[PDB]
């Protein structure tokens, strides 16, 4: 199905659809392919995720539901008519959707049709009210009633399948087909009217169960047992976890990248032990002012340290002008993607991979020069008055490029050398 | 605002004091700290008039409730001194006299921990106590004589991760004040940056007074408004398992979660025996295939 | 190769189309 | 007579934690809670309506995974309106789906649900998903009965094959299909389909689904995993970052391809490689390393000490509210045993007890 990475790389017309869903993917695709000129193949490689995400939620579709239950006939009416109401409809009465084909494009207008079909006794008989010939109903409308009728009984003939003989009445009933008794009473047997016909109770249940059997039907669709069917499962054993344990070896190396003595010790704690019980001056804590006043410089200096760390505590505010630091966010950007490809590229690890590898070289080398370019002109254009500010905003960015640069070439000389 | 609940741990031991006073020459330096703490405990409850104070030693073989009494008549310090100065400076030195001559008597014998993390652990669960009952800011004063011997801060480590967790929780910085010839502590500096405690390292045990009175001092009531002074800073990085050496960019495994610099021996885990894959690990050791 | 050129002339044109837009 | 009744009541809560055990249990998760806003959630029938708490309780459930587990992502797709509507992709900052939780909270819940629809999109969005990661789904219901367009036993079979749990907190009482998906997901056991009795066991519910799973011996995946500690910087100018490109005066710097982020524990955008702090790592380790529960001693008995070993207060006097650690052999208090065994994740008593 359309779940491959071939089928998410194919599918352009999605990749169109989220493009126009999104304007930042105006901006990257644009500079991406458009200016820079990349294989969109490998542009879209990442955002695999979002693709298969945008398909997936464009991709899902509702279950049937009893529409005709949920409309309700509302003194006067006011069409109040939901589109995907409408298509439901369609869908769950293909020969309501054919009378619309067939009226509708030829003859009248939408509103009237279901204007009609409201007033029709077919919409009546489709849903759960029971005909009646005082009701004049729609004629255009209720010539279709005879093919709903060779449609129910088509359908009626799909839905006919073999049972099972555990469950099967029929079978249950006939037992014994020489059952001689007495007919059985009028209350419990199904009722009929005064001239012997039916009043169609009937009719209208195995209608509704004709709804339920297609319900369950369309369930069933493209997208012995008994022995487990009679377990008696409250009579067996319980299932316990075969989860694992986990234990725990101890046994840490040592941290890698004089000794005292107890005579001494209990020498000096006999001594110490001796000056506490000996004396105790608050009084004396008070320094010499010099040593102290050496602390006051060491601490000063640590609080005018630290200070100036907690001084450079939306992004930051800039003077930049909008369009250079524009231009410079976009350039940063590109130059993320391209990077980031690169290192796809390069811990990928393929034979196969090489010339890629090469052609992002080329053009990380490429985004270089524009980035000094691009420093020329801050340069001639602000005469380094905040031109410095600008280089050194796009400086980490190119420092890990050419770093990256450098580690291509060094695994070159490795490898080729 | 309002009372801050002052958690003070003391982590005594002569292993550590018997060699900071033998490399340097300042005996009673230990005596020197108690009375600058003193001082400190006077400025605090000075500060406020209810900011409670919380007084745990840890010593070699336990840790001691310093302050207050236990729930089951000598005065060293002067009668003209405050009342409720001198009822916790007495009820100090007393308990602290009683601690160490129970340290003189049963100093023979060996116990190779450090009692810190428990000490920590169990000033915490004081602190839910007094926090519990009837509101109270919660910070957290450590004391420590850095020179002895780094034996081993392995097995402390993770017990300290649980109460910088705990704190973080809590909302108590964890403030480090250390004392040895050691200038830097990473699992304490790291508990500082993430608590947003304070650490500090020196030699001198003179001039303390001025050092705990003026950085040691800020109170949850005003700490948006201060700076920390700190100036170290912290990878937040550990040890490898098998080389006992910091890694930066390394492998760690999928069930016991050590951290491993290179492969281990027989690929199976030196934390908890999980073989693992051939392949995943020749992945792993795969070269870049780079073009001739 | 040659058909997937018109792909991409397609989504040329539709780049340069949602541009004005 | 209530202490008897107290009692009684904590004799049977406690034969079900008589049994700890160290399983292995996942660290590196896949957690995904779908939600409904339907029809039914708009019974005021619980204060003030089932769909301003499960909101609230979602909330709090995203800052307590986030806690527990920064290891994780974090995926969150609505069902409204027979239609199921992804919401919060997976990520490692929780306030994305925090502010998607926001605008859920303004909108109207409404409509019918299609597990079948919400379950094939959330396998859909766990596809793209590495091997050690638990793919699991937590799903909220309300409803007793559920419209789908088509089968949900092949559903079911594709979700077993692909190694994904489910567990299901419902609303009103058991359905006999959810009953089903659990077990069958979850290789037989009955202990995933949850019913609540009022909010306060909905509160627990959630802290429950907060905590990890184990995982079983069969489904085997011990293996290693690359991983990166990075170094933050803190620089006078600001700088561009790489995921949000724009001006950052500080940020982490990558430990390998040496670019810089905004966040963590996240990965690389650039090298492509998970960055974390040892902090992160060792946040589980209490599930790592389980704690024993503590024994009252009787009141009958001589007793080793009359106040608590811990917090350092006098025990009450009928019953002894003496909780020992067997492993320290000391007795605690009510309060520090759970403070212990909840708050902290270590025994101070063995801390004390030299080994
Ligand atoms: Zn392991
Ligand atoms: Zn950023
Ligand atoms: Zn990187
Ligand atoms: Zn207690
Ligand atoms: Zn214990």
């Amino acid at each position: 199905d359309s779940l491959s990475k071939e089928k998410l790389l194919t599918n352009l017309k999605l990749q169109q659809s989220l493009l126009k869903g999104n304007k930042v993917l105006m901006k990257v695709f644009q500079e991406t392919v458009i200016n820079a000129g990349l294989p969109p193949s490998e542009f879209w490689s990442t955002r695999i995720p979002l693709l298969r995400a945008f398909a997936l939620s464009t991709s899902q579709k509702v279950g049937p539901y009893n529409v005709l239950s949920t409309i309700k006939p509302v003194n006067k009416v006011n069409v109040n008519l939901s589109r995907e109401k409408i298509l439901n409809i369609f869908e769950n009465y293909p020969i309501v959707k054919k009378a619309y084909t067939d009226n509708v494009p030829k003859n009248f207008k939408e509103p009237e049709f279901w204007a009609r079909f409201f007033s029709s006794k077919l919409f009546r008989k489709l849903r759960g009210e029971k005909i009646m010939q005082n009701d004049r109903g729609d004629v255009i409308i209720d010539r279709y009633l005879t093919l709903d009728q060779e449609f129910d009984r088509k359908d009626d003939d799909m839905l006919l399948h073999p049972v099972k003989k555990i469950i099967d009445l029929d079978g249950n009933i006939q037992d014994d087909p020489v059952v001689r008794g007495n007919r059985p009473d009028f209350t419990m047997q199904p009722g009929v009217d005064i001239n012997g016909n039916s009043d169609g109770t009937v009719d209208i249940l195995k209608g509704m169960n004709r709804l339920s059997e297609k319900m369950i039907m369309a369930l069933k669709n493209e997208y012995n047992d008994e022995r487990n069917e009679l377990k008696i499962d409250d009579l067996n054993e319980s299932y316990k976890t075969n989860y694992a344990i986990i234990h725990l070896k101890r046994n840490a190396h040592e941290k890698t990248t004089l000794k005292v003595s107890n005579q001494q010790m209990l020498q000096q704690l006999s001594l110490v032990m001796d000056n506490l019980i000996n004396k105790l001056d608050l009084n004396q804590v008070v320094p010499n002012n010099e040593v102290s006043n050496k602390i006051n410089k060491r601490v000063i200096t640590a609080i005018k340290i630290n200070a100036k760390q907690a001084k450079h505590n939306l992004e930051v505010k800039s003077t930049l002008p909008i369009d250079l630091l524009e231009s410079c966010r976009m350039l940063h950007t590109t130059c993320c993607e391209f990077l980031k490809h690169f290192y796809i590229h390069f811990q990928s690890g393929e034979q196969k991979q090489a010339s890629t590898v090469k052609k992002l070289y080329n053009h990380l080398k490429d985004c270089i020069e524009k980035l000094n370019e691009l420093f020329q002109d801050v340069l001639n254009g602000d005469g380094e008055s905040m031109s410095n500010t600008c280089t050194a905003y796009l400086k980490p960015v190119l420092n890990s490029i050419t770093l990256a640069t450098h580690k291509y070439d060094e695994y070159f000389n490795e490898y080729n050398n | 605002e309002s009372p801050s609940l002052l958690t003070v741990i003391i982590e005594i031991a002569p292993k550590l004091w018997t060699t900071f006073d033998e490399e340097g020459n300042e005996k009673g330096s230990i005596i020197k700290v108690l009375e600058a703490l003193i001082v400190f405990l006077n400025a605090h409850l000075a500060f406020n008039s209810a900011n409670k104070v919380a007084v745990i030693a840890a010593y070699s073989q336990g840790i001691k409730y310093l302050y207050p009494e236990s729930t089951s008549d000598l005065k060293i310090i002067n009668s003209d001194m405050y009342r409720r100065f001198r009822n916790v400076d007495e009820t100090l030195v007393e308990e602290i006299y009683k601690l160490f001559e129970l340290e003189k008597k049963q100093i023979e014998q060996n116990s190779q921990r450090s009692t810190l993390a428990g000490a920590m652990s169990a000033g915490l669960t004081y602190v839910n106590r007094i926090s519990k009952e009837s509101s109270l800011k919660s910070r957290l004063l450590v004391l420590t004589c850095g020179s002895g011997s780094s034996k081993d801060e392995i097995f402390q480590y993770i017990p300290i991760m649980n109460c910088i967790f705990s704190a973080t929780k809590m909302k108590c910085p964890i403030d480090v004040v250390k004392i040895g010839g050691s200038k830097e502590s990473t699992f304490l500096q790291q508990t500082t940056d993430a608590t947003n405690g304070v650490y500090l390292h020196v030699e001198s045990t003179e001039g303390l007074i001025q050092y705990l009175a003026t950085a040691m001092f800020i109170d949850p009531s005003l700490r948006p408004i201060i700076v920390k002074p700190n100036h170290g800073s912290v990878d937040f990085r550990t040890s490898c398992y098998l080389t006992g050496r910091v890694v930066a960019v390394g492998f760690i495994c999928s069930v016991c979660l050590c951290v491993l610099s290179i492969i281990p021996p027989g690929n199976k885990c030196p934390a908890c025996d999980s073989q693992f894959d051939e392949h995943v690990i020749a992945k792993l050791k795969r070269k870049p295939v780079v073009p001739r | 190769e040659e058909r997937e050129n018109e792909k991409t002339l397609n989504d040329y044109y539709a780049a340069l189309a949602k541009k004005q837009a | 007579a209530s202490l008897v009744a107290s009692i009684v009541e904590a004799r049977k809560k406690r034969t079900a934690k008589k049994n700890i055990t160290p399983y292995q249990r996942g660290i590196i998760r896949s957690l995904i809670l779908t939600l409904d806003c339907s029809e039914a959630m708009l019974e005021k029938d619980l204060r003030p309506n089932r769909h301003a708490m499960i909101i609230q309780y979602a909330i709090d459930f995203v800052h307590e995974f986030f806690d527990q587990n920064p290891i994780s992502q974090m995926g969150i797709i609505i069902m409204r309106n027979g239609l199921a509507q992804l919401v919060s992709q997976v990520s490692g900052n929780p306030q994305d789906h925090i502010d998607a939780l926001k605008s859920i909270r303004k909108q109207e819940p409404k409509g019918n649900p299609s597990l079948q629809n919400a379950l094939e999109m959330a396998r859909g969005l766990l596809l793209p998903v590495p091997a050690h990661c638990t793919r699991e789904v937590l799903i909220v219901f309300g409803s007793l009965s559920t419209t789908d367009p088509g089968d949900i036993h092949q559903t079911i079979d594709s979700l077993v094959s692909e190694k994904i749990r489910v567990k299901v907190l419902g609303l009103s009482a058991q359905v006999a299909i959810c009953k089903e998906l659990c077990k069958a997901t979850n290789y037989g056991d009955e202990s995933f389909y949850k019913i609540l009795l009022d909010e306060t066991h909905l509160k627990e519910l959630f802290n429950e689904a907060v905590t990890p799973l184990p995982v079983n011996k069969i489904n085997k995946g011990f293996t290693l995993v690359k991983m990166g500690f990075p170094t933050r910087i803190f620089e006078d100018t600001p700088t561009f970052c790489s995921c949000h490109s724009k001006l950052v005066y500080g940020g982490y710097f990558c430990p390998n391809c040496h670019s810089k982020v905004c966040s963590l524990p996240t990965v690389c955008p650039c090298c492509d490689l998970m960055l974390i702090l040892s902090t992160h790592l060792a946040r589980s380790y209490h599930h790592l390393m389980p704690l024993k529960t503590f024994a009252e001693v009787p009141t009958t008995e001589k007793f080793r000490s009359e106040d608590c070993f811990s917090c350092q207060s006098r025990f009450p006097i009928l019953t002894s509210s003496r909780y020992r650690c067997e492993d320290c052999k000391q007795e605690f208090c009510v309060d520090c045993d759970v403070f212990i065994h909840e708050i902290l994740h270590n025994c101070p008593g063995c801390e004390s007890k030299p080994v």
